[PDB]
């Protein structure tokens, strides 16, 4: 496929690793009496394993020589269960925390006391405009329209230079 | 009792006279060494701390040395010391030409006549005193 | 010696008189402020350049500064 | 509960070690309840 | 006052310190201070340790201005003494006045005195240094 | 400019360059900086205030 | 025969040159007006 | 009746206030934050109780209460290792074999696949395995069972609450005055007879009448659940005269001076248990006897109500000579008026007392089965080394606090303390000509050896088969100490420890301790250690003597204990305070304790950890390797480090690999130490320009202004990040060493 890597449900190297895997626990197993929690626990990892391979090969994702997944961070629509649909996530919920802190920046300038309300968070206000924050894609937008979003550069200190 | 008082009867310079500093005994000693005693001249002065010099610097050398399990380890450690003695010689020049300049000269030490003359004693002397450490070594069995 | 100047943003609150370890600077009469004096640093010689008298300045970047130069013995600090 | 007691409550470095807490609660019940996610 | 030292003050009772002038205070440069008391009291000495200074006149030497600056500020801020004067001695025995110049103390301002290192203009308004390149000159 | 205007400071070497400030008190004499000028945002020093000159205030807000 | 140049150049640069230049260097460095 | 209970009742009101109010102990921080250092200050100063209140009455209130907050806090400690003994431990399985199992009091939840670390320890449980030794000392006390380490779990619990109680009550309800603490001579007394004499006491009539027989029994092969119970044991005079036919006679030969009739239970073997390889528990409650009988002997000296007893302060008084002046006068005004000066001495003493622990508890294992638990050995020592040297070195920082505050001239005119000061360049100077002689020669003697190594000549070695280095005189006193046992101690049976020589002592194969030969690689290492020693003294004691004021500058007390500097005049004074010369002396404390613990943990591995077989075969775990190869720096280099940290980099995949986890993670940090060690604060401050701008641009600039740390901030910072980064690399390394092998 890409790369010249093979999928990990056909490779060889990654079934041995899946042997090796639970071979180990296996094992591990063979010193402890049946029916004992350490006993249920050990098989409870032996499942874990196989389901998380398992998995592994039913997902598509891609295994190189060395029998271990790689992720194709290309853009490729058969690999957006990779970086894209992650980096959608990561970057809905990093906006949605930076303007939910810009909120509360803008109100804790409009108080008496603004050095206190940031030592000391106004909670009720706080919890506003974090649970408000679900829609900053469209807020920020309109924020930047308006003009409220950015200062004009003339107002900000600067060194001299 | 009060056995550490002001240095010389000053009470604000930088000393004190405990038994160590101005005991008799110490001032015994330490008026009576070559840079130290009266009616000495620079020369003289060198040459008796270059005989002990010497014979200390050719101490360590036979002993210690990379030759010392050898027939030639007496030898070695004498032109050890000579090299070493030459260093410091050379040392003691270029301190006298570094510090002393444009003196007056003179008994004093501390002018270009008295060094040089300090260095002379004291280089003639070191290997004077090398020389004899190795003769009372090589003889060693006498004693 | 390190070399001193005081600029015309001086306000005359008298400071960097105070905070001065080496008795460096003095005040002077003036007329370009409220207080009626500006300070002056007529023996710069015995500038050692601890720069206390710029950490005791309160007018916005410092009107008396100290300005880092030649080292001699009273400079340096030199009790030997 | 007091009116000061909450404004205690409120500060900075509670505030961060109760969010904080709360944020590896969620994500560690998460690893526990779909463990071993690479893909999507 | 004027350039003049009176060798004979009485000195504090000191029971010598490893923290005194060395060798270069009789080559090249000494100072010294004098102040009056008005009882017998301790102080703590700026090179280290306690010493008594006598009810009267005090003469103490030490090896830097700053010594004797530290000194008359413990004499100020603490038990009240306003009177000190620092000097500075020469090897060649020449004494120079140097505290309480003009004989009233820096902070008070006193007619008479010129200003020194005045600059007519903000400190951002110096010139900049390719304007000095090559003369040996600078912008202070 | 008067008492209780804001202003934005032109001094490039102020720490509040560019910024605005409120006029506490215009001194009338020979004062070379008479207007005073406090700030909200402390500086490296912590001083609050400043004196600034009438060139070096751009003005704001009327009182 | 060029196998005495190692054992006659190398002490005498490397031991005598520099310890001279460091004499000569000293003596410069410290004489005045 | 002159020593007296006067206290205030209700001085400070309880309530929530003031914590909503951060910063209120201090004048400067009640006023609000500006910048983002009032933070940092307030986290600095919360615990300088000296700078907030100018009533030493309210200071030492406050002292009270916060000790019994501490102690609060370790009887919370000590019921955490007790409760995870009762229920998440293999203690019983342990005790079944305690040669095989390996202790293990701590599981993990299963959860993102580091149930890897609950490894086979053994006895049918999976767990991390547990180098504190817990195990051991419960066995000496006769803990056999699982029910008793809950109860002492819920007893520390009880404890922790009634100190939580205590510290409340004696701030806010009954709070004493200054005269109460005051009482030195009653409070010397009380803590030497009644603290230290009672505990002795009591705590040998639980060994006497609790861990031996426990302990005989267990040694007898008797299974733990037939054991009989403790309070079967405890009024049981037929049993223990089975166990011990001494309390047939009863209490009687005590009252009547027939001590000796008590050699049953009351010893002076000395040597070890061959059966446990430990000290023998009737040494050990015998021992306790006579340290409680001196202790309630020696609290019975100091003056109080009656008119019987010494006076502290005639007792100093009386003690001047020619050289000293005044002698030791005003020093109990110093010591009774200030808190610094008594923490810079207890905090020396305990310290010292931490490294003698650990140079004492190796040699004579005074625990059952602990001699061939080598992880709780060296984890043990390190320890006690690490808090040893972390204690000497407060104990130099409290005494330069207490120079630069609580020193008065008046009080201290012609006394010890003011020549100390009237002459401390010389003091200085020597002590700086000791440590550069030590330097030479220790460090020299190594580089030299390197150097004919590496040239192929090993004939010019600084070894035992090359020119000689022999430590006679440590030589001379082992064998003084072995020949002890009859000579100079003639109601001794053996040795005080084997380590000076005598017979090797195996439990099971195992070496507990073997006699340690000292050749010319230990005495280079000793030399290294006194070197190092010396260095920390001597950055300690500059910073100590020159805290008040120095040629530099002659009004560094006026600056404070801690300040950055005094500008970059006079050619430059950077690091002038005190403060920085206990920054910079726990750096060489650091290098001390680590080559303190290197040679301990190369020596021990070397010539004495090991097994035995048929006909004492001894193979040692390194294999006899130090005393050839701990002469050269690259022999430590090649033999101890790369070659023992084959266990942490191979844990990977294992039981151990969260040591190797924490190997990397403590490498990280160090080298993060590096980033405020070696910059300055202007740079940092001029980078938050540049990203304030940013925020400025995109309406984010907090009203608390972001500043960069401080100079005093930035080099603890940069300490505190090296010192966990070292600790943590040299413990993981010891840790999964010694377990794997
Ligand atoms: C919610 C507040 C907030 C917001 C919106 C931003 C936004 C920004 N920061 Mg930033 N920053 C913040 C807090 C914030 N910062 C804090 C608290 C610190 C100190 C640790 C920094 C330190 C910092 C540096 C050093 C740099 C930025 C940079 C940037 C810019 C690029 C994005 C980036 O690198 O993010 C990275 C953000 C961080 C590493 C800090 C995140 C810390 C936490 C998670 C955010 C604070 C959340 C807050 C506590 C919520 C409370 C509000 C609640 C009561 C409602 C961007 C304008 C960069 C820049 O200038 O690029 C142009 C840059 O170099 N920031
Ligand atoms: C301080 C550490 C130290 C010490 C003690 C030694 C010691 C020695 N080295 Mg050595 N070496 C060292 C570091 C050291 N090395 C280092 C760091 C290197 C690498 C750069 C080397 C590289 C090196 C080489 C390459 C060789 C040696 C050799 C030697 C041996 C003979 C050297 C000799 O005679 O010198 C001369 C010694 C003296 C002039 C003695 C001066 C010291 C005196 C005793 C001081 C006395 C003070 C006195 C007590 C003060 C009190 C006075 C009062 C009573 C009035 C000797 C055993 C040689 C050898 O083969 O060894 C067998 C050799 O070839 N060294
Ligand atoms: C910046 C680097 C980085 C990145 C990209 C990741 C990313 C990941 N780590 Mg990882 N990790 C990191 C640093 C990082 N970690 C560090 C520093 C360590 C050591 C402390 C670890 C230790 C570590 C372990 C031990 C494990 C992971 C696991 C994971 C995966 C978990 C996926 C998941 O839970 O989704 C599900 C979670 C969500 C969808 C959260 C969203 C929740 C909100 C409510 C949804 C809202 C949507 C609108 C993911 C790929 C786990 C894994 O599965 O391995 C493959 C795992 O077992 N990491
Ligand atoms: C910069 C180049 C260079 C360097 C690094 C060396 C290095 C060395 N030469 Mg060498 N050599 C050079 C050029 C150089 N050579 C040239 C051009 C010649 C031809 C004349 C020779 C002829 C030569 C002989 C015949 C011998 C060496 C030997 C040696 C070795 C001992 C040092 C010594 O006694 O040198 C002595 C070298 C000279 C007297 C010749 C002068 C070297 C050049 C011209 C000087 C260059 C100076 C350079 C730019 C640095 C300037 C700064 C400096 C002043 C600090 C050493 C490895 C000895 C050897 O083999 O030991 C095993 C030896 O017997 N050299
Ligand atoms: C014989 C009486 C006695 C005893 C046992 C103690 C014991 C103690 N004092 Mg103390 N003290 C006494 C008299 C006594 N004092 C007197 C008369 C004065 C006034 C002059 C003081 C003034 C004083 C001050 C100012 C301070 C102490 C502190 C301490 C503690 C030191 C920390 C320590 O070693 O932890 C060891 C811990 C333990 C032994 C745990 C047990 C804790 C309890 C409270 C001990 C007593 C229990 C009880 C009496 C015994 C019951 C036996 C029963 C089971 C049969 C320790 C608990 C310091 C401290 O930590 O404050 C809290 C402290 O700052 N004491
Ligand atoms: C604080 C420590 C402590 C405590 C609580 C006890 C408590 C006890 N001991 Mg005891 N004992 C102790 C230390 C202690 N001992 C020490 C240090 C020694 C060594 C000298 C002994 C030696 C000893 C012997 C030899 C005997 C006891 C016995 C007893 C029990 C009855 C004694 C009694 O009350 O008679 C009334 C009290 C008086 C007359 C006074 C009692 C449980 C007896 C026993 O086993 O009882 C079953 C017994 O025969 N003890
Ligand atoms: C008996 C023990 C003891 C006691 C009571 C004190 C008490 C005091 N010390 Mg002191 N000190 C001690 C031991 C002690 N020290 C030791 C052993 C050292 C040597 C390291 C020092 C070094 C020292 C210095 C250098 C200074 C003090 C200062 C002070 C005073 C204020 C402290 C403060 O507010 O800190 C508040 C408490 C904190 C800020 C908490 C510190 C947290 C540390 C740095 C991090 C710990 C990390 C942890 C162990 C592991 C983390 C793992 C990670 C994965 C999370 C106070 C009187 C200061 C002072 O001005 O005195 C007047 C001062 O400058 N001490
Ligand atoms: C490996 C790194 C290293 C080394 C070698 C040193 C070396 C030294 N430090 Mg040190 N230091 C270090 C890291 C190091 N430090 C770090 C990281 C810190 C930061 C916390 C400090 C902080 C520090 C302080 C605060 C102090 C020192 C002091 C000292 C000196 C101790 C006196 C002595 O025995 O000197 C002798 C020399 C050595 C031990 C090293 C060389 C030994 C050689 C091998 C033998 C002799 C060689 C000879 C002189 C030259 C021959 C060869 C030549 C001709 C080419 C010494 C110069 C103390 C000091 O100077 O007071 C006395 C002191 O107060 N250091
Ligand atoms: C482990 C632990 C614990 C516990 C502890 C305990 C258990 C303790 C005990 C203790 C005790 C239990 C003590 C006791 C003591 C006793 C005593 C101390 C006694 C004494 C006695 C005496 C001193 C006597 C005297 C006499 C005589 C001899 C003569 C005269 C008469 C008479 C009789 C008086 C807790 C939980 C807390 C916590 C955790 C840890
Ligand atoms: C396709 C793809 C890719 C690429 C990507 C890229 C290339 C991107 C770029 C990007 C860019 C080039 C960007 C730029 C930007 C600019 C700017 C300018 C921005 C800004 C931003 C801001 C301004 C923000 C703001 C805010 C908000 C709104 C929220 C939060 C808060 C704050 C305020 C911060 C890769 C291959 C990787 C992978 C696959 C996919
Ligand atoms: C980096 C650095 C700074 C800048 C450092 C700052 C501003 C510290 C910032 C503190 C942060 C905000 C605390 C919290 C840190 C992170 C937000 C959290 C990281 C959590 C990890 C465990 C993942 C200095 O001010 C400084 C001063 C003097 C000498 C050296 C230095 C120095 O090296």
């Amino acid at each position: 496929d890409v790369s010249g890597l093979t999928p990990c449900k056909d490779s060889a190297v990654f079934k041995k690793r899946l042997d090796g895997s639970v071979k180990k626990l296996q094992a591990r197993l063979a010193n402890y009496t049946e029916g004992t929690p350490a006993y249920l626990a050990l098989e409870q990892q032996i499942d874990q394993t196989k389901a998380r391979f398992a998995k592994y090969g039913d997902k598509g994702l891609l295994c190189g020589a060395d029998g271990l997944p790689h992720l194709i961070a290309d853009g490729r629509p058969d690999h957006a269960g990779e970086f894209v649909i992650p980096a959608f996530g990561f970057l809905y919920i990093a906006g949605w925390i930076g303007w939910a802190g810009r909120s509360y920046l803008q109100f804790s300038k409009k108080t008496d006391k603004p050095n206190e309300n940031e030592i000391i968070i106004n909670v009720p206000v706080a919890l506003g405009m974090m649970s408000g924050a679900f829609l900053w894609p469209l807020a920020a937008w309109k924020e930047l329209i308006n003009g409220q979003l950015l200062v004009p550069g003339d107002e900000v200190t600067v060194s001299p230079r | 009792s009060e056995f550490v008082k002001p240095y010389n009867n000053d009470p604000f310079v930088g000393n004190l006279s405990t038994p160590v500093t101005t005991s008799t005994a110490t001032k015994l000693y330490l008026g009576n060494l070559p840079i130290y005693r009266k009616g000495l001249s620079p020369l003289l002065r060198g040459l008796e701390i270059g005989m002990a010099h010497g014979y200390f610097l050719i101490g360590p050398f036979y002993i210690l040395g990379p030759l010392r399990n050898s027939p030639n380890a007496l030898l070695v450690g004498l032109f050890s010391a000579f090299g070493l003695i030459l260093i410091l010689t050379l040392g003691l020049t270029i301190y006298g030409l570094a510090s002393f300049q444009g003196t007056e000269g003179g008994e004093n030490l501390e002018s270009a006549k008295g060094w040089r003359n300090f260095t002379s004693g004291f280089s003639i002397g070191a290997f004077g005193g090398a020389s004899v450490a190795y003769v009372l070594l090589d003889n060693i069995s006498f004693f | 010696s390190h070399s001193v100047r005081v600029y015309d943003t001086c306000i005359g609150c008298t400071q960097c008189v105070r905070a001065c370890p080496c008795d460096v600077l003095e005040m002077v009469p003036w007329d370009g402020c409220k207080a009626g004096q500006i300070a002056s640093a007529p023996r710069a010689e015995d500038c050692i350049g601890c720069k206390r008298c710029e950490t005791a300045c309160p007018t916005d970047f410092l009107s008396v500064r100290v300005y880092l130069g030649s080292e001699t013995t009273r400079s340096l600090g030199l009790t030997y | 509960m007091s009116k000061d007691l909450l404004k205690y409550l409120s500060t900075a470095p509670v505030l961060l070690t109760a969010w904080m807490s709360l944020t590896a609660g969620m994500i560690i019940e998460i690893q526990r309840f779909f463990p071993d996610s690479l893909s999507f | 006052t004027s350039d003049v030292l009176n060798l004979q003050i009485p000195t504090p009772t000191f029971g010598g310190s490893t923290g005194g002038w060395l060798r270069a205070a009789e080559i090249e440069e000494k100072y010294a201070i004098t102040w009056t008391s008005k009882k017998e009291q301790i102080f703590e000495m700026p090179t280290s340790g306690a010493a008594i200074m006598q009810k009267g006149e005090n003469l103490l030497y030490l090896a830097k201005k700053e010594q004797c600056l530290a000194l008359s500020t413990q004499l100020r801020t603490l038990f009240k003494i306003s009177d000190y004067k620092i000097y500075r001695i020469f090897p060649n025995s020449e004494v120079q006045y140097l505290h309480p110049k003009d004989g009233v103390f820096p902070e008070k301002l006193n007619e008479g005195r010129i200003g020194v290192g005045n600059v007519g203009y903000s400190i951002g308004k110096n010139p900049n240094p390719v304007n000095v390149k090559f003369t040996g000159k600078n912008t202070f | 400019i008067e008492r209780g205007s804001k202003v934005r400071v032109l001094r490039p070497e102020s720490y509040w360059f560019q910024e605005c400030g409120s006029v506490a008190t215009i001194a009338k004499g020979g004062d070379r900086y008479p207007v005073v000028v406090r700030f909200e945002k402390v500086n490296y020093p912590g001083v609050a205030p400043n004196n600034f000159a009438l060139d070096e205030l751009g003005e704001v807000e009327a009182p | 025969s060029a196998s005495f140049l190692p054992s006659i150049l190398t002490p005498v640069v490397t031991l005598v040159f520099p310890g001279l230049m460091f004499a000569l260097f000293f003596v410069l460095i410290e004489q005045e007006e | 009746s002159k020593v007296r209970v006067i206290v205030d009742k209700d001085p400070v009101a309880t309530s929530f206030e003031k914590w909503a109010q951060p910063g209120h102990f201090s004048r400067t921080l009640a006023k609000g934050p500006k910048t983002t250092t009032w933070i940092w200050n307030l986290h600095a100063d919360a615990h300088d109780f000296d700078s907030q209140t100018s009533s030493l009455e309210d200071i030492s209130r406050k002292i009270f209460s916060a000790h019994f907050g501490q102690l609060a806090i370790i009887f919370l400690w000590v019921s955490q290792a007790y409760f995870h003994g009762a229920r998440f431990s293999n203690y019983s399985a342990w005790l079944l074999n305690p040669t095989s199992i390996k202790p293990s009091a701590q599981v993990v939840w299963p959860v993102v696949g580091q149930e890897i670390l609950n490894g086979d320890v053994g006895g049918g449980f999976s767990g991390v395995q547990i180098t504190s030794g817990v195990f051991q000392m419960w066995r000496a006390s006769g803990i056999t069972n699982e029910t008793e380490l809950y109860w002492t779990a819920m007893g520390g619990l009880m404890m922790s609450a009634l100190m939580v109680f205590a510290g409340w009550f004696h701030y806010h309800k009954a709070a004493p005055k200054l005269e109460w603490f005051q009482n030195v001579e009653s409070m010397m007394n009380h803590h030497l007879a009644g603290l230290l004499g009672l505990g002795c006491l009591s705590w040998s009539g639980h060994q006497i009448h609790i861990s031996l027989p426990i302990n005989k029994l267990l040694d007898a092969g008797v299974a733990p659940q037939e054991i009989p119970l403790p309070h079967e044991l405890l009024f049981n005079q037929d049993l223990m005269a089975q166990l011990y036919p001494s309390f047939k006679k009863g209490l009687l030969p005590f009252f009547t001076l027939n001590w000796g009739e008590y050699s049953d239970f009351l010893t002076f073997k000395g040597g070890l248990n061959p059966i446990t390889g430990s000290l023998w528990l009737s040494d050990t409650a015998h021992h306790h006897l006579a340290l409680a009988v001196l202790f309630i002997f020696a609290g019975h000296m100091y003056r109080t109500n009656w008119g019987i007893g010494h006076s502290m302060k005639e007792i100093l008084e009386a003690h001047k000579g020619p050289l000293t002046g005044e002698g030791h006068k005003g020093l109990y005004e110093i010591l009774t008026t200030s808190w610094h000066a008594q923490l810079a001495i207890n905090l020396a003493m305990m310290g010292s007392l931490s490294i003698i622990v650990a140079h004492h508890m190796y040699a004579m294992p005074p625990y059952p089965y602990i001699a061939v638990d080598y992880p709780t050995q060296l984890s043990l020592f390190t320890h006690h080394m690490w808090i040893g040297g972390f204690c000497v070195c407060g104990a130099a920082a409290h005494g330069a606090i207490f120079m630069v505050r609580d020193y008065s001239p008046v009080q201290s005119y012609n006394n010890l303390l003011d020549r100390v000061l009237r002459h401390r360049d010389a003091i200085i100077s020597h002590l700086n000509w000791v440590c550069i002689f030590l330097g030479t020669h220790s460090f020299g003697l190594y580089i030299h050896n390197d150097t004919m190594r590496a040239l192929g000549r090993p004939q010019d070695m600084f070894s035992d088969k090359a020119i000689q280095l022999q430590p006679i005189f440590a030589k001379w006193v082992q064998s003084l100490h072995t020949l002890a046992p009859g000579n100079t101690a003639p109601n001794s049976l053996a040795t005080a420890s084997y380590a000076f020589g005598g017979d090797v002592v195996a439990v099971n194969g195992k070496i507990a301790m073997m006699p340690i030969q000292l050749g010319t690689a230990d005495f280079l290492v000793h030399h290294i250690h006194a070197f190092t020693i010396h260095v920390t003294v001597l950055i300690l004691l500059k910073g100590v003597l020159f805290a008040r004021s120095s040629r530099l500058i002659p009004d560094k007390a006026n600056l404070g204990f801690r300040f950055p500097c005094d500008g970059p005049g006079r050619g430059g004074t950077c690091q002038v305070s005190a403060w920085d010369h206990i920054f910079l002396g726990l750096f060489w404390m650091y290098n001390c304790i680590s080559v303190v613990i290197f040679h301990f943990s190369w020596k021990m591995q070397s010539d004495v950890w090991g097994t035995i077989s048929e006909k004492g075969k001894i193979t040692h775990i390194t294999g006899g390797n130090f005393a050839n190869s701990a002469l050269t720096i690259n022999g430590w280099l090649r033999d101890f480090l790369w070659s023992q940290a084959s266990q942490v980099i191979q844990s990977y995949g294992s039981a151990l690999s969260a040591y190797g986890i924490i190997f990397l993670g403590a490498h990280f940090i160090w080298a993060f130490s590096l980033m405020f060690l070696f910059s300055g604060r202007g740079y940092w401050q001029e980078l938050i320009e540049s990203v304030v701008w940013a925020h400025n641009k995109l309406k984010l600039a907090p009203a608390i202004q972001p500043r960069a740390l401080s100079i005093t901030q930035g080099r603890a910072v940069g300490l505190a990040h090296y010192l966990l980064g070292g600790i943590g690399t040299t413990w993981s390394f010891f840790l999964a060493r010694i377990i794997s092998v």
